[PDB]
């Protein structure tokens, strides 16, 4: 309604990996066993 | 810590399993039923290195009783000891084994793998820190060298790590407890040159000498010879039950024996040994022990130091006694009769000493020594391999197994590569 004609028609990222991370393996953890085996039990 | 698990595959090993089991049983004051009946508290503190604290306060041993026609078995079912054995701790199979290698290696062996293994796995976690294997051989019959020497491949597989003793039973020098003694013997110890960290050899013959001569025995019978047999495999571990002001585990004994990684065949005995009267007589000093262990007589093997070279030697000693003199026995030992020893070795013993005697003795020794004289039980039995393979006589038995000629030929070869290494090091 403006006169706006030139207004009618409107003409116009990896996430990251962080340093630290890591698997966690059955070492380095004073929980657990240290060692993995392919069919020991 | 420091768990052993202890395998008896054979009618010898079954046989010999018991009373090592008996000997034991009473050195930590445990009857038959089970339960402790001991007086200090020194027997409960490693007695966890050979059992498994039960229900109620029982202690069970941690065998594994492994045989074909389990005949023999249902007698230690049934002797004095027999109540302590866990009964899921035994594998039998329904056949007999015909004291032949191929069918305990390749027929009747493979369809109770299953069984042992899925066995020896149930303790082998039982133990906080597994130290190593113990087993018990008879190199003549089919059972405990064919099902033996395949139960070590497996072992060996699963836990390289880890140390397995073998306190075999070779054949006799000049009677044969089986016609068909060669070919059992060298198909083993090909499998006992690639799978063993250590492997005592002890033959009946010496065992009866030494009840004839020295136990002046009359009627020596099996339940005698192990009685001895029984007194050295309860010696190796004074130092893992007991204390000791020098202690001396398992590990510590090979690295300190076998130069070579082949040369893990030894020559055992043991001390004092009297008759009855005899008692009387001798005294009990480390002196003593020395003298009658260092002998050519207590080797429980037939094989005389005084035709090699000792590469190696051990001691391990058992009472409350003075560590010097010890010490200075043994330094003696090697300067008197200097030439039995090799000389790219400076001292070339061990000696262990414990805090704990035998539980009605006062002072006890036990020896161990590599010697390169064993060479000649080797050549004795590389002799007549290959004097029967040569035309081929009962081979007809073996070959029916689906075994061949290069199995044969690679176990005598490799048996031959062994005894050229005890000849190098053999200098005269
Ligand atoms: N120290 C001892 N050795 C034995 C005894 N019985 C058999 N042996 C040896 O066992 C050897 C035969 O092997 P064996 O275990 O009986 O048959 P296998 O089941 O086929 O292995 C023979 O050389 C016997 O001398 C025993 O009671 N005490």
């Amino acid at each position: 309604q403006e006169e706006s004609v030139y207004a009618l028609i409107p003409q116009p990222p990896a996430m990251h990996t962080s340093k630290f991370g890591g698997k966690t393996h059955p070492a380095q953890f004073d929980f657990g066993q240290n060692k993995v085996q392919p069919h020991a039990t | 810590m420091r768990e052993i698990v202890h395998i008896q595959g054979g009618q010898c090993g079954n046989q010999i399993g018991a009373k090592f089991w008996e000997v034991v049983s009473d050195e930590h004051g445990i009857d038959p039923t089970g339960t402790y009946h001991g007086d200090s508290d020194l027997q409960l503190e490693r007695i966890n290195v050979y059992f498994n604290e039960a229900t109620g306060g029982r202690y069970v041993p941690r065998a594994i009783l492994m045989d074909l026609e389990p005949g023999t078995m249902d007698s230690v079912r049934s002797g004095p000891y027999g109540q302590i054995f866990r009964p899921d701790n035994f594998v039998f199979g329904q056949t007999g084994a015909g004291n032949n290698w191929a069918k305990g290696h390749y027929t009747e062996g493979a369809e109770l793998i299953d069984s042992v293994l899925d066995v020896v796995r149930k303790e082998a976690e039982s133990c906080d820190c597994l130290q190593g294997f113990q087993v018990c051989h008879s190199l003549g019959g089919g059972t405990g060298s064919g099902m033996g020497t395949l139960l070590i491949s497996k072992i060996r597989e699963e836990y390289p790590d880890r140390m397995m003793l073998t306190f075999s039973v070779v054949p006799s020098p000049k009677v044969s407890d089986t016609v068909v003694e060669p070919y059992n013997a060298t198909l083993s110890v090909h499998q006992l040159v690639e799978n063993a960290d250590e492997c005592m050899v002890l033959d009946n013959e010496a065992l009866y000498d030494i009840c004839f001569r020295t136990l002046k025995l009359t009627t020596p019978t099996f339940g005698d010879l192990n009685h001895l047999i029984s007194a050295v495999m309860s010696g190796i571990t004074c130092c893992l039950r007991f204390p000791g002001q020098l202690n001396a585990d398992l590990r510590k004994l090979a690295v300190n024996l076998i130069p070579f990684p082949r040369l893990h065949f030894f020559m055992v005995g043991f001390t004092p040994l009297t008759s009855r009267g005899s008692q009387q007589y001798r005294a009990l000093t480390v002196p003593e022990l020395t003298q009658q262990m260092w002998d050519a007589k207590n080797m429980m093997c037939a094989a005389d130091p005084r035709h090699g070279r000792y590469l190696t030697a051990s001691a391990l000693f058992r009472g409350r006694m003075s560590t010097k003199e010890v010490d200075e026995q043994m330094l003696n030992v090697q300067n008197k009769n200097s030439s039995y020893f090799v000389e790219w070795i400076p001292n070339n013993v061990k000696s262990s000493v414990c805090d704990i005697p035998p539980k009605g003795l006062k002072m006890s020794a036990t020896f161990i020594g590599n010697s390169t004289a064993i060479q000649e039980m080797f050549k004795r039995v590389s002799e007549q391999f290959t004097a029967m393979f040569r035309r081929k006589a009962f081979l007809h038995w073996y070959t029916g197994e689906g075994m061949d000629e290069m199995e044969f030929t690679e176990a005598e070869s490799n048996m031959n590569d062994l005894v050229s290494e005890y000849q190098q090091y053999q200098d005269a």
